[PDB]
RNA sequence: CGCCUCCUAAAAGGUAACGGAGGCGCCCAAAGGUCCCCUCAGGCGGGACGGAAAUCCGCCGGAGAGCGCAAGGGUAGAAGG
RNA sequence: GGCGACACACGUGCUACAAUGCCCACUACAAAGCGAUGCCACCCGGCAACGGGGAGCUAAUCGCAAAAAGGUGGGCCCAGUUCGGAUUGGGGUCUGCAACCCGACCCCAUGAAGCCGGAAUCGCUAGUAAUCGCGGAUCAGCCAUGCCGCGGUGAAUACG
RNA sequence: GCGGGGUGGAGCAGCCUGGUAGCUCGUCGGGCUCAUAACCCGAAGGUCGUCGGUUCAAAUCCGGCCCCCGCAACCA
């Protein structure tokens, strides 16, 4: 790997203050982050102008990650649905890339939230893991206004080693993300 | 604008003055 | 990973407006940024930029205690 | 007699050429304590009806009682 | 979102352009030219980003708008709502406010005409 | 909205009923027929009796309400809605 | 009125009636050969638009899914993707 | 308290949809009327509404009073806009016992419908139509965009 | 027993060939008229007889159940 600014505080400030707080007797029961899946839930490539591969490149410049797409499972009639339709993008973030990833998006992109009054302190998978909603994407740095043409908003799934969502609000939080209440 | 309060023609014809029609 | 269908990954430098200088990676080795965590008013304290407003509504109206008794 | 107040309506409109016909009047109809008697109130609301046109709908609810259904 | 939290049109004035933006009207753009030292007649294409700064630091600082404007808005008219007043039944229906007369007009509050048979 | 110039305005026949309760023994049913008065600080926490027209409506006053006028809680116009 | 599936059919096979219920007269150049990989329905929790149900993440879930079409049998230690 | 209600329908208007325009400053040219608990100069405070002053005048005397379009130059460059000003938030100013119902005005923010109007329909033949401001009655204030007047600029067409 | 049918208030399309409901009257608002008809402009109303299945999707394809028309009911 490489020296990047938020897995170097993951080691050697967050760790010791989690230790502290829960007291783990192995230093492997102390909870890691396992991986970052961003998901373009979208769907507006339906029947309409299939072809977005414009998100795509959206993605591939906030993570440096070319995505992958996601097929309709069932076809279905309400949604304009036919099964084997391309309805969205997944990119999966590990290590160097996830830290790079979630370092700018922690330090520039979730401020550069318009009425961000911060994350949600309640959308924990009552198994460790966090998920938000972001609803656009000029959000995000390497992102202009002279690049977009239509906004996509994203899922963003947090994944952790922790096992209950205490020691997933604390690693999160000592992480710097900002929970509203 | 002759309803347009925010202007010397606007309010002229209402017959005010203001800032936007100093006397 | 794969070759040749990646954006690459440089050391890259965002720079934000309030002065802010973070060092990350990124596809664009220089960028520069609206409002950023060192500056951002939920970020920061308790920066309420102008509204401590607050809830001055209400009865802070007094003005005065001009009633006779 | 009946056995539960309605509210209904009566549209006499006829309108082909001249020959007139224009008749409309919407009212409440309510069973009476047994004994009682015929009770009409002209709760008609300025002129919407003119004050011609009621002594003669009265005698059209008072004649049309003298049978039944 | 350049200033404040919505990016304005280049090309057009910058008293018109700080206009774009929902709690600053031409006399906000009349006194936050002034007070920061920008030529009103310089188009935000032909600008500096000292002259950038200098207006996003001074116009999100000193007035509040964009959500929170409108939330206060809301929280006010909410308030005027709860309590609740004659002022904020008007707002529950969703009649005039300010007195006026309904017989005929005030579609602006009321909407599309309903035609009834 | 008035002047400022001139205090703010309370009918004097009812400021006089809210403080004399403040001391004596809270509290009672104040009934009113002022319309016009400004909602004063030492009401708070009071039941008046705004009338309108034709019957006197409870109104319970509280700490969000005060620059308002004791007509604003007690509507004139009865109305329901149209065409149901 | 020929053909397929179930029952009647009496625990091999077969077994009737103008007995009880369905379905076929096609299809697929891959829906074929083989190699390699992968595992479902459903439930709860979490997630911008996104609803009961589109896509994403977690945990539970031996097979209730899927197997072009009826039904039966079979089947993830794959015949399913 | 109501005549100011609001699912709706009709009449009468005002203001608009813009570049023959709209905004800002600089500068001109009317008439008819009104004015002694009334008109209010000018000076000062406030972005202002207005307020504290304070001179004149029972007024061809002093005043309301700037008329407005227009003229000089400069800005916007065809966009739901520097067109539009409805609606709503907050703060105010005055009248008046009192502006919640239910006043008008100021300023700050908001900046909706509306891109020239289906069937249908009005007015006007000349200083008229159109367009621009002014005054007066009522009047504490004002819901007047109404009414009765006044002058500015100033057309088109009538074969029949 | 055999056939056809049931869809805005009336009468008729759509059904065969799955996706999207149409025509004339009537109703309603506005117009014209002194007024009424006629006529002109504009609008609303079915959620396809029901229950079940097939399908991603059912007025539409399939099954049952209520109803209505047509034919049959002979040698006996
Ligand atoms: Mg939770
Ligand atoms: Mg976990
Ligand atoms: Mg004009
Ligand atoms: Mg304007
Ligand atoms: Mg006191
Ligand atoms: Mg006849
Ligand atoms: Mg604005
Ligand atoms: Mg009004
Ligand atoms: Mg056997
Ligand atoms: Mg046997
Ligand atoms: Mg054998
Ligand atoms: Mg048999
Ligand atoms: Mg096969
Ligand atoms: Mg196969
Ligand atoms: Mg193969
Ligand atoms: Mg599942
Ligand atoms: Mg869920
Ligand atoms: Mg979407
Ligand atoms: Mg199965
Ligand atoms: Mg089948
Ligand atoms: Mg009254
Ligand atoms: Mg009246
Ligand atoms: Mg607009
Ligand atoms: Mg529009
Ligand atoms: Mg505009
Ligand atoms: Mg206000
Ligand atoms: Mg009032
Ligand atoms: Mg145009
Ligand atoms: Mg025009
Ligand atoms: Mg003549
Ligand atoms: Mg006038
Ligand atoms: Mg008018
Ligand atoms: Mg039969
Ligand atoms: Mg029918
Ligand atoms: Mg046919
Ligand atoms: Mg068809
Ligand atoms: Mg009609
Ligand atoms: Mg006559
Ligand atoms: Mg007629
Ligand atoms: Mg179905
Ligand atoms: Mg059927
Ligand atoms: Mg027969
Ligand atoms: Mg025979
Ligand atoms: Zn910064």
């Amino acid at each position: 790997p490489l020296d990047v600014a938020l897995k170097r505080k993951y080691y050697e400030e967050v760790r010791p203050e989690l230790i502290r707080r829960f007291g783990y007797q192995n230093v492997w029961e102390v909870p890691r982050l396992e991986k970052v899946v961003i998901n373009q839930g979208l769907g507006e490539a339906k029947e309409d102008a299939r072809i977005l591969e414009k998100a795509a490149q959206e993605l591939a410049l906030i993570t440096g990650q070319k995505p992958a797409v996601t097929r309709a499972k069932k076809s279905i009639s309400n949604f304009k649905l036919r099964k084997g339709m391309p309805i969205g993008l997944r990119v999966t973030l590990r290590r160097d890339r996830m830290w790079i990833f979630l370092e700018k998006l922690l330090n520039v992109a979730l401020p550069r939230i318009r009425d961000f009054r911060g994350l949600n302190p309640n959308s924990f998978d009552g198994r460790g893991n966090y998920n938000l909603g972001l609803r656009e994407q000029l959000i995000f740095p390497e992102i202009t206004y002279d690049m977009v043409d239509a906004l996509r908003g994203m899922d963003i799934a947090v994944v952790t080693t922790a096992e209950t969502d205490e020691e997933a609000r604390a690693l999160l939080e000592l992480l710097g993300f900002p929970f509203r209440k | 604008g002759k309803g347009d309060r925010r202007t010397r023609r606007g309010k002229i014809w209402r017959g005010t003055y203001g800032k936007y029609r100093p006397r | 990973m794969k070759e040749g269908i990646h954006p690459k990954l440089v050391p890259a430098r965002i720079i934000c407006g309030c002065g802010n200088v973070i060092e990350t990676y990124s596809t664009k080795p220089e960028i520069y940024v609206e409002v950023c965590s060192k500056c951002h008013p939920f970020y920061t304290g308790q920066q309420r930029f102008v509204d401590t407003e607050g809830r001055v509504e209400r009865f802070q109206r007094r003005y005065g205690d001009s009633y006779r008794k | 007699t009946i056995t539960k107040p309605v509210d209904v309506e009566g549209k006499f409109i006829r309108q082909t050429g001249g020959r007139g016909q224009y008749g409309h009047v919407k009212i409440k109809v309510e069973p009476l304590p047994r004994g009682s008697g015929f009770e009409f109130v002209n709760a008609i609301v300025g002129g919407v009806i003119p004050k011609e046109y009621i002594p003669a709908v009265q005698k059209g609810i008072e004649e049309a009682m003298q049978s039944g259904p | 979102a350049r200033i404040a939290g919505v990016e304005i049109p280049r090309n057009k004035r910058v008293d018109v352009a700080l206009t774009y933006i929902y709690g600053i009207g031409k006399a906000r753009a009349k006194e936050a030219l002034e007070k920061t030292g920008i030529n009103p007649a310089t188009r935000v294409k032909d600008l500096t980003e000292a002259e950038v700064v200098r207006l996003r630091e001074y116009v999100e600082n000193t007035w509040k708008l964009e959500g929170e404007l409108r939330a206060e808005v809301a929280a006010n008219i909410k308030r005027l709502m709860d309590i609740g007043c004659y002022r904020g039944l008007r707002h529950r229906r969703g009649l005039p406010v300010r007195g006026q007369r309904t017989r005929t007009n005030a579609r602006t509050r009321k909407g599309p005409r309903k035609t009834v048979a | 909205p008035r002047s400022l110039k001139k205090g703010v305005f309370v009918d004097d026949h009812l400021l006089e009923k809210v403080l004399e309760l403040n001391a004596k023994g809270e509290k009672r049913l104040i009934k009113t027929w002022s319309r016009r008065s400004t909602i004063v600080p030492e009401m708070v926490g009071h039941t008046i009796a705004v009338y309108n027209g034709k019957q006197h409506v409870p109104v319970y006053i509280t700490e969000n309400m005060v620059g308002h006028k004791l007509g604003e809680f007690a509507p004139t116009r009865t109305y329901r809605g149209h065409g149901k």
